[PDB]
């Protein structure tokens, strides 16, 4: 959540709002095999 | 006569000895060693990862 309020005087008041929401999901699987012979 | 008579009076046995030893020992040792190693390796792998995002 972020809000900003700007105003100037010598009267052109400016107000802004914005919504940032995000989610990420990730599933990682692996498999490693090895054989040795001495 | 004299003192020596006492030696005969009481049976006296004088015993001596002497052992003189010598010994030399000589040892020679030789050794050889031979080794041989042979190895093999092999590894394989697989991965999967799926990421889904919403904003």
């Amino acid at each position: 959540f972020d809000d900003n309020r700007t105003a100037e005087s010598t009267d052109t008041n400016t107000i802004s709002r914005d919504k940032n929401t995000s989610e990420t999901v990730s599933e990682k699987t692996g498999t490693k095999d090895n054989t040795f012979d001495s | 006569y004299g003192s020596d008579m006492y030696k005969y009076i009481e049976q006296v046995t004088d015993t001596q000895s002497q052992d003189l030893g010598k010994a030399i020992e000589n040892a020679i040792e030789q050794g050889q060693t031979k080794d041989r190693q042979q190895d093999k390796g092999h590894e394989e792998y697989k991965d999967y990862e799926d990421t889904i995002t919403k904003s």
